[PDB]
RNA sequence: UUGUCUAGCGAGACUGCUAAUGCAAAUUGGAGGAAGGAAGGGAUGACGUCAAAUCAUCAUGCCCCUUAUGUCUAGGGCUGCAAACGUGCUACAAUGGCCAAUACAAACAGUCGCCAGCUUGUAAAAGUGAGCAAAUCUGUAAAGUUGGUCUCAGUUCGGAUUGAGGGCUGCAAUUCGUCCUCAUGAAGUCGGAAUCACUAGUAAUCGCGAAUCAGCUAUGUCGCGGUGAAUACGUUCUCG
RNA sequence: GGUACACGAAAAACCUUACCUAGACUUGACAUCCUUGGCAAAGUUAUGGAAACAUAAUGCCGAGUGACAGGU
């Protein structure tokens, strides 16, 4: 019964995901649909590609969809293949009149990212690895990243009925109810072929003194 | 000149993303373009959305939010065309939009 | 009755009236805002995931 | 259970001078409105002035001090057909309990107008009726019948 | 047709006691006779007292509002219509709920024990 | 010599000035007689209240300008102002003003609805 | 009233009732319009106006013009209440 | 008869100093100050209980249907009615009703909209028509003050219900839109057992704005401002 | 029951609407894959109908095919 992490402390120190504007209440919903079909499109379409998140940045028929991932070889393919196809997509599925100019940019340290985290464990869970292994693993290689504690709780059929028995894991100063603590959330929808799981993955990146506001 | 009192007033939904904005176009302006006034805050024209927390009835918890938008205004005398010429590369971001004249 | 709804409400209406409001990313038709297109909850957890350029929380 | 709590400061009336009078002025209130209540208590007050001639805070004093009780009566239950217990009552109690009853009994009677029920009220009071001089006295009646209970109580 | 025109109060109410005449048009009377408002209906002039009744005559009989009520709902019964038929059984008609209010009209109450909870 | 002050009570500023004038004080708010413009109550005499502590209006011109708020509120307000104007006028004031606490703005101003309640702190109603 | 060419005809209907009026007057005729006023030619003839579930005879008479055709049509059956 | 004013930055408030008593946290008082001892308010809600609510926001395992439990359209219904409960509005009145004159707000919103002014209209509104992409133009504030009338009665209180005539949106107003004018004027005279909210700009009260929306007896919800109280001795009883 | 009852519903005359009656349709109003292609697709006008609709012309889109689409 707690409010979004991400939610909380959006706007104040953290800078928004999708920066635009538009004419009031005329066409903005046109494009708040449209470009989150990018976003959903790319989690959906590539899960090995690692991707943390992207910005949004249109304003007047010119959109930049900025793309942070671990593995940009997947997104480009060979002798770029692949980055042909990913544009012309994102061109059929937005319009053609807007010129589009993407790019692609490593992240630094992604083991701390918590959306490919829980990319990771979604896709450990699907592959029917028994859950308390895979959870240990990558709450190991997370905290070996060289970041905080982390705070993951999954629920869902756990091989079985009673689904009612969720696991939580604590390994540190994670203060969820600070807002001057920079904390990165997401959540993924593992699908098994018994039910739904789902993950969530807090994770703390240190504290964001003295950054007067978003960055 | 053949263009005077080019007012320029834009607004943005953030503070200090269109202070940094304002600051900045204040100071390229500074060069051959003369008596430029200072920015001028304006009531930063608000509106507040409330909606109900829970897929169901719940009513008696329900949380909000607030679409902000500040809102400054710069005006100048004279345009003093290469003063625009140099203008032309202000290249404000995504965030603040200009209403001209 | 949610698909033939959903693909409905694009389709011009016979007559004016007929037209009804109803969000781009579900099927709901109550409860949505104009000013964004969008149902209450969906709202909700968009904003929570921050694709609304202009959100915070309140202090009013 | 909680600890004790302030009190306010009243302002004294600023033309007749008496804080009396603004807890008057406070407790026939109603709607928050003192426009109307001011008005109704300087014009009950000019009626005071004008028949039976005499300063109206001489009046007022006097109806005030007949009215004021001397024992307060506080429900204390031990079992079924609860019992009283007499209990002794501060000054500041008893003028707030006198301006109540006073402005209570005077919004109940004929005489249409508020004026002139307000003025008959204040006046009856002054002179020791039974408007509220009878309610003070059986209150006071209830008070010292049980005073075996009010010698041994808490 | 002067029916109990009360003593004591004012003209401008005086004609608003017979039956189809109400604050409105007995004001619209008032200016056109040219009587004075603030008269009380004693010490009033018969000279204009028949102005009153002219200017009356020329609107509708204050009897005659009865009839032509009761003649507009046999008119509005005679023929099939779902109004009639709702007016008929005194039942509300310009569509008030029904479900638990408007009582107005279907009478003072008539309880009846509910279901038999367990 | 004119002297200034301000006063912002439940949301309205008032603009005060005091001057020695021949006259008894010549009382004045927005050009026209107090008199008339504030209802005639004890509240046209809680803003020389103030005044009623020192030397009530011994020669000191009243010129207000004054915006928002009702009447009593603009009371406050214009009282406040006077207040800081004679504290400015003499700092041996601030020992006999404070001693009634007539500074200080009171900043009592109303809540804000919260959700769920009818104003601000009341719940509908309850039932079992 | 609409206030402004209110007597409104569902236009589809008037069609049919001109001819029926200049064809002998054929006494059946199936309408499901309840929409339409009845102009003062109405009269004469009979409608099968819908109620909701079966088609119910009605015959206009010079006697009413301008009640709602479909107001002559009750749709709710009463309510003869059960006791419990 | 100008430094209010809106918005960026900063200062200020931190038991900072003093007196008392405590090892020490810390409590009380006082000086100064705008605020003094978490300065008023909000967002911020742990492990878990109620197998609490939601398959009807969405996603989803399984089961089931598929030339039908799928799809379109016309008409009806969610608005019924012998009844009961809950939440609110109106009231039961001279602290008022009606009429005239008249002064003081914040916030929010608007180029299919806000609609100024003018003409017509008993009014709802219609026609003309500038101004505004908005600190500029528009959304007469009402309670409040004064004057006149009413004189305690089922009334110049209360307006329900009902009949007629108009105006608006909409293809379309009967099922089932609301607004205005005329017509009558239900019940009610402070309400049984028993209960409800509230510790200051709060309760009460008077208006204003917005969402959804072509329009909607929303008297609802979310907000704004004006007037503006009474009390708290105390834990014996009562609830958690 | 506290935690339902001016609640989901921040707008039920048509649509909304998930119900009933009736009129109509069957790889379907909307979607992917296969083959085979490029001239139509939204709207308009009479005509029968109440309207979906079947006709006639005006002014990304077809045809066949099964897993299926679809279920408030
Ligand atoms: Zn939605």
């Amino acid at each position: 019964q707690k409010v979004n992490s991400n939610g909380l402390r959006f706007g104040i120190n953290k800078n928004w995901i999708s920066r635009w504007t538009a004419n009031s209440h005329a066409q903005t919903a046109k494009w708040l649909i449209e470009d989150e079909k990018i976003r959903n499109l790319f989690f959906v379409n590539y899960r090995n590609a690692q991707v943390s998140n992207v910005e949004i940045e249109r304003t007047q028929a010119t959109v930049d969809v900025f793309v942070y991932a671990a593995q940009p070889a997947f997104l480009i393919g060979s002798e770029n293949k692949n980055i042909q196809k990913i544009t012309k997509q994102i061109k059929q599925i937005i319009g053609r009149t807007t010129n589009l100019d993407l790019t692609i940019n490593e992240i630094g340290s992604p083991m701390l990212s918590a959306r490919i985290i829980a990319r990771d464990l979604a896709n450990a869970i699907e592959a029917r690895v028994p859950l308390r292994t895979a959870m240990r693993q990558s709450l190991i290689k997370v905290l070996k990243a060289g970041a905080n504690g982390i705070k993951v709780l999954v629920s869902g059929r756990l091989n079985g009925a009673e689904i009612a028995r969720d696991k939580m894991y604590i390994e540190g100063n994670m203060p969820l109810s600070t807002l001057r603590a920079d904390i990165d959330y997401a959540l993924e929808k593992a699908q098994t072929t018994y039910g739904v799981i789902g993950v969530k993955v807090w994770i703390n990146r240190g504290m964001i003194y003295t950054k007067g506001l978003n960055r | 000149v053949k263009y005077p009192e080019l007012k320029i007033k834009l607004e943005s939904y953030d503070s200090t993303l269109l202070d940094l904005t304002t600051k900045k176009i204040v100071e390229v302006v500074k060069g051959v373009d003369v008596k430029i006034k200072g920015p001028l805050p304006l009531p930063t024209k608000k509106e507040v959305i409330t909606i109900i927390r829970s897929p169901h009835v719940d009513k008696a918890s329900r949380e909000q939010f607030e679409k902000n938008r500040h809102k400054r205004l710069m005006i100048l005398v004279d345009v003093n065309q290469g003063a625009i010429d140099s203008l032309k590369r202000i290249k404000i971001p995504v965030g603040v939009t200009l209403r001209f004249s | 009755a949610k698909k033939s709804l959903k693909v409905k409400q694009t389709r011009i209406p016979k007559f004016a009236v007929r037209a009804y409001t109803r969000c781009q990313r579900c099927g709901r038709a109550r409860a949505v805002l104009s000013h964004f297109g969008v149902c209450r909850l969906c709202f909700r957890e968009l904003a929570y995931a921050g694709a609304i350029p202009g959100v915070k929380k309140a202090s009013w | 259970r909680k600890n004790r709590a302030p009190k306010r400061t009243v302002l004294p009336d600023p033309v007749f001078n008496n804080t009396l009078v603004t807890r008057i002025i406070n407790v026939i209130m109603e709607d928050g409105k003192k426009g109307l209540a001011q008005r109704i208590l300087y014009g009950a007050f000019d009626l005071i002035e004008q028949r039976t001639k005499e300063k109206p805070l001489t009046v007022f004093e006097r109806a005030v001090g007949n009215v004021m009780p001397r024992l307060e009566l506080r429900v204390r239950r031990i079992a079924g057909s609860n019992y009283q217990v007499p209990t002794e009552v501060p000054q500041d109690r008893k003028i707030a309990l006198a301006l109540r009853w006073i402005a209570m009994f005077a919004r109940k009677r004929h005489e249409k107008t508020m004026l002139e029920k307000i003025a008959n009220e204040i006046i009856d009071a002054s002179n020791n009726t039974g408007a509220a001089i009878k309610k003070k006295d059986d209150t006071h009646k209830m008070a010292e019948a049980n005073k075996a209970f009010a010698h041994m109580r808490w | 047709l002067g029916i109990d025109i009360p003593n004591q109060k004012r003209i401008e109410i005086a004609l608003t006691y017979i039956f189809g005449i109400g604050l409105s048009r007995s004001q619209a009377i008032l200016k056109q006779a040219n009587i004075n408002p603030d008269k009380r209906v004693k010490d009033l002039t018969e000279e204009e007292f028949v102005a009153i009744r002219n200017v009356a005559s020329a609107y509708k009989i204050e009897g005659d509002l009865r009839r032509e009520i009761a003649l507009n709902i046999k008119h509005l019964s005679e023929i099939g219509a779902w109004r009639g038929l709702r007016h008929r059984k005194n039942l509300p008609v310009r569509g008030q709920r029904t479900r638990t209010n408007a009582r107005t009209r279907k009478g003072p109450r008539k309880t009846v024990a509910n279901k038999k909870i367990e | 010599q004119s002297y200034y002050g301000l006063g912002r009570r439940k949301s309205s500023s008032a603009k005060v000035y005091l001057t020695p004038t021949q006259d008894k004080g010549k009382i004045t708010v927005n050009r026209r007689d107090p008199s008339e413009y504030f209802p005639n109550k004890l509240v046209i005499q809680d803003m020389e209240q103030p005044l009623d502590l020192t030397d009530l209006k011994k020669n000191f011109d009243i010129n207000v300008v004054v915006k928002g708020g009702g009447f009593t509120g603009q009371a406050g307000a214009i009282r406040l102002g006077i207040v800081r104007a004679l504290l400015q006028f003499n700092p041996e004031l601030k020992k006999i003003l404070k001693s009634k606490k007539l500074t200080t703005r009171d900043k009592r101003v109303k809540e804000r609805k919260k959700f769920g309640l009818y104003g601000a702190r009341r719940a509908p109603q309850f039932t079992k | 009233r609409s206030a402004k060419k209110g007597a409104f005809v569902d236009a589809h209907l008037l069609k049919k009732v001109i001819d029926m009026n200049k064809q002998e007057k054929k006494r059946p005729i199936k309408t499901w319009s309840r929409r339409s006023t009845i102009f003062p030619e109405f009269v004469g003839n009979t409608f099968a106006v819908h109620n909701g579930k079966t088609f119910i005879n009605v015959y206009v008479t010079d006697d009413m013009v301008g009640h709602k055709l479909g107001e002559f049509s009750p749709t709710r059956n009463f309510k003869q209440h059960t006791a419990n």
